[PDB]
RNA sequence: ACCUCGGAGCAGAACCCAACCUCCGAGCAGUACAUGCUAAGACUUCACCAGUCAAAGCGAACCUCAAUUGAUCCA
């Protein structure tokens, strides 16, 4: 354009005409002279000029504001609460339409990390990613997804098109493993087994209305029929679809992966996988 | 009245409802000094947890 | 990042439309991002200033500025105070105008 | 509040602010009126109800509580059963 | 269309003995 | 391929089939209180943005075959204010911004109306806030009657 | 002169309040509202923790 | 006529019964000019009124 | 001589204003505990900490005086 036409002439651009963008480099103020001199911008004498000032919050013997108020159970045990990153169905459909989330493979946590739709932090007490029913309307995907926390509306909207919701629990170690598996493989330690949910999550993960991974599969169709009668719409049968073998991937626990197995050391260099032998190791990994 | 509007005027029966003006609320400031916790619910649209980019 | 697959109904849901092929004979041009999105964002400086910035502007900035001014004139009644920045492909427009500019750039040919 | 420590050289917080206040992501601190549990036999029920309300702070108080804390207490938490989840985001704001 | 459907969205009442008959 | 002690098949030996969790129980859950969706005309004619969605559903009540005669007559008599001119039962809700919640609320309303229309022995709660003046006016209008004969 | 006592309810144990009383009189048996019952039950003076 | 019942023009009103040339007490011998029509008050409307102008 | 607060003139007709200017006082009381629970809108002792009035609903038969007082921690 005109930029190259104007740059065709004129002397060369070397280290002799380096002009910084105006407004970014502000001149440095020096307390020397008449404008910024005398007191160097410190006012009159006293503690304001000598620098011997009390700490932030001291009101000169008067009881400060943050002391006269009694304590209350606001942040009692915030370092032990279970936090879950939100995930709406609208953003899931957006990722599927863009292509970063392919609806042909089972979607769990590592797939969402690779697609970079949610940011799962191994620290800050995060036990997975929850599900949000904000994108209920205009949601046509039909794909199984494994969510740690899925609401009733979200599960219903997923089952309308023909999806499978799997509620599973993982310890923070499993979260760190599933987030970035490449450094876990470069580590050199074998794949551990999944840990059981705590005492305050067994009735939640062993229930039928929550689609847990430990509940009996005999109460799932009843809950699906109840949700179909509640939220309307005729419930379709996935037994006649072509992707029946893909939706049946319920992910057996004590795996924290997919097609691998706990105790299988993974080596990046030289594509070879080693199987543990003996019998105590197998009994411990299959317990 | 239904039968009258049906077999006497050849039209539909109009309905009404005694509506009331919305309640008055001052301008929502940035720092509500000395206000209860329910001050944010006075200007809230829907009482449901909304989600933006998430 | 791979390219998005060509859908069957181009009115693809969740608000997304791919740019058309041989785009129109215009002095200016608006590029895309990594996620194949329309570069129409918002920005705030202090606590009351509100404007939108089109960070991808390639070509004649004055033409696009005049076009958006004539488009936003009937929506405000006055002249939108904009900044014609040429060193960078930016064009700040005072006021919350995000979805409107997105729809205009999608229907224009970008 | 120790602007520079002797081991990490970072900024430290005041645990009293955390135990006596609760900061929301919008930029507001939830406090409690003092004297809501002592000498309740000489107070009218209206005063007892007024003292048992989550009152917000002011501008200088919020600025002081923010300066007394670091960047960890100014994030956004996503608890499972958070009763103050609807108060994190503040809608319908016109300067 | 029916010409007798002139109802209008707003309907007024010119009776003073009306507001107290509906407890409003 | 892999399975441990805490597997799905070992914890529940009675449920080991590959399709035991997807078999739709349609043959054992086809009662008359299911509300057929093929004869319902559900439409959405509102998109507010005060973000609330409207889900209007109407159906010809006089041609409903899944409803018995006495319960239909009772629900038509006790709800004669929501019937359209062509015999359409217009029922809508305005609570949530999602269409699924509004549809579920409308279905629940229809279900409770059906289950209360059949139950005739229902104790009516005596209220005194809006019907007392109506009863007083009716009694005062009935009191001023003292003629002898009138036809028409 | 006066004294502050606590009244325990007969029905629905767990709700108690405080009320003033003379020091040279007997106990109290008044009618106070009970939120767990939403009615009116009896209250008996029991355990004084104030001597004003 | 009904003072309250006109849906279009608020200041105007409707017509119900109208007679003319009534030979004194003979209210059955005069000519007719407007068929009788029962009142049709709206649902959500207030309390309408009809006055007999003789 | 005083260490907290209220009233009368200084300060006269919206408001605020001090003195080691001159006077009355108060650290309580005579009777029922719905002296129950929520919830629009304001004044605010010249800042803050504090105090006070109240629309309406569920619940029930159909409150007087002027100051009249005590926070953080802990038990
Ligand atoms: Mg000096
Ligand atoms: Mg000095
Ligand atoms: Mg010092
Ligand atoms: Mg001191
Ligand atoms: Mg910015
Ligand atoms: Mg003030
Ligand atoms: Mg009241």
């Amino acid at each position: 354009a005109r930029a190259l036409d104007l740059l065709r002439g004129l002397p060369r651009v070397s280290l002799a005409n380096l002009k910084p963008n105006p407004g970014s480099k502000k001149p440095e103020r020096r307390p020397r002279g008449r404008r910024r001199g005398r007191k160097c911008g410190r006012g009159h004498k006293g503690e304001r000029q000598r620098g011997t000032r009390p700490r932030l919050g001291f009101e000169g013997g008067q009881t400060p504001f943050y002391i006269r108020i009694p304590k209350y159970g606001f942040n009692e045990g915030h370092s032990f609460r279970r936090q879950y990153k939100p995930l709406s169905l609208n953003r899931l459909q957006y990722l599927i339409d863009l292509g970063r989330v392919d609806p042909s493979q089972p979607i769990d946590l590592t797939q969402l990390v690779n697609g970079r739709g949610v940011t799962i932090q191994p620290l800050k007490r995060d036990y997975g990613v929850q599900l949000v029913e904000e994108g209920a309307d205009t949601f046509t995907a039909k794909v199984n997804i494994e969510v740690q926390l899925a609401s009733e509306l979200a599960i219903a909207a997923i089952e309308k098109n023909g999806g499978v919701v799997t509620t599973a629990f993982y310890d923070p170690r499993s979260l760190d493993i599933v987030c970035k598996p490449v450094p876990f493989f470069l580590r050199g330690q074998p794949i551990p087994k999944r840990m059981l949910p705590p005492e305050e999550l067994v009735p939640y993960y062993t229930d039928a209305k929550n689609r847990g991974y430990l509940a009996d599969p005999a109460k799932f169709p009843e809950a699906r029929l109840e949700l179909a009668r509640k939220y309307g719409y005729i419930l379709p049968d996935i037994t006649k679809d072509e992707l029946f073998k893909m939706l049946c991937t319920r992910k057996d626990p004590r795996q924290i992966f997919f097609g691998l197995a706990p105790g299988w050391v993974v080596n990046m260099a030289d594509k070879k996988i080693l199987k543990p032998t003996d019998e105590n190791l197998l009994k411990y990994y299959t317990s | 009245v239904t039968y009258i509007f049906h077999q006497l005027l050849d039209m539909r029966e109009p309905v009404f409802e005694f509506v009331r003006p919305p309640p008055y609320h001052p301008k929502q400031k940035r720092f509500p000094h000395r206000q209860p916790l329910r001050y944010l619910d006075r200007y809230r649209d829907s009482h449901e947890p909304t989600y933006g980019i998430y | 990042i791979p390219d998005p697959p060509k859908h069957e109904h181009y009115p693809t849901p969740s608000g997304w439309q791919p740019p058309r092929d041989p785009p129109p004979n215009l002095p200016y041009f608006v590029r895309r991002s990594r996620m194949h999105n329309i570069p129409v964002y918002k920005d705030i400086t202090h606590g009351n200033r509100q404007m939108t910035v089109i960070r991808k502007v390639e070509g004649d900035i004055w033409a696009l500025q005049k076009d958006v001014e004539d488009f936003l004139s009937p929506l405000l009644g006055k002249t939108p105070v904009t900044q014609v920045n040429e060193v960078t492909g930016t064009l700040r427009i005072k006021g919350y105008f995000d979805q409107e500019l997105k729809a205009w750039l999608l229907e224009k040919g970008f | 509040l120790t602007y520079f420590s002797a081991r990490k050289g970072k900024r430290k917080t005041v645990k009293a602010v955390i135990d006596r206040f609760l900061r929301l992501h919008c930029g507001l601190w939830v406090r409690r009126k003092a004297g809501y549990k002592k000498k309740l036999w000489k107070k009218t029920p209206a005063r007892k109800k007024r003292l048992r309300e989550f009152v917000f702070c002011n501008k200088t108080q919020s600025k002081l509580l923010d300066k007394m804390t670091t960047s960890f207490w100014k994030r956004r938490n996503w608890y499972v059963d958070d009763p103050y989840q609807k108060y994190h985001d503040r809608t319908n704001l016109k300067v | 269309p029916v010409e007798n459907e002139a109802v209008a969205p707003e309907f007024t009442n010119r009776n003073p003995r009306n507001l107290e008959l509906l407890s409003v | 391929e892999f399975k441990s002690i805490y597997s799905l098949d070992k914890l529940y030996p009675e449920s080991q089939g590959s399709d035991t969790a997807w078999r739709v129980p349609n043959g054992a859950k086809q009662a008359d209180s299911d509300i057929p969706l093929d004869r319902l005309t559900i439409s959405y004619c509102r998109s507010s943005g005060k973000v609330n969605s409207k889900a209007e559903v109407r159906f010809h009540l006089a041609t409903a075959e899944w409803i018995a005669e006495p319960v239909r007559q009772k629900i038509a008599i006790t709800h004669k204010n929501k019937i359209n001119r062509l015999g359409e039962l217009i029922l809508t809700s305005e609570s949530s911004r999602y269409q699924f919640r509004n549809l579920a609320d409308c279905l629940q309303k229809i279900r409770d109306m059906i289950t209360e229309a059949s139950q005739t022995p229902k104790e009516p709660t005596k209220e005194d806030v809006k019907l007392h003046r109506i009863r007083i006016e009716n009694m005062n209008r009935e009191r001023l009657r003292q003629k002898r004969i009138h036809s028409a | 002169k006066n004294i502050l006592v606590r009244m325990v309810s007969e029905a629905g144990t767990g709700f108690c309040f405080n009320t003033k009383r003379n020091r040279l009189r007997e106990k109290l048996t008044l009618l106070h509202y009970d939120p767990v019952v939403k009615q009116r039950v009896l209250f008996v003076e029991k355990k004084k923790i104030r001597s004003l | 006529t009904s003072l309250d019942g006109h849906l279009l023009e608020p200041d105007a009103e409707y017509l119900h019964w109208l007679l003319t040339n009534i030979p004194g007490n003979r209210v059955a011998e005069g000519q007719v000019t407007c068929p009788y029509l029962p009142p049709f008050p709206a649902r959500g409307s207030g309390i309408h009124r009809l006055a007999f102008l003789l």
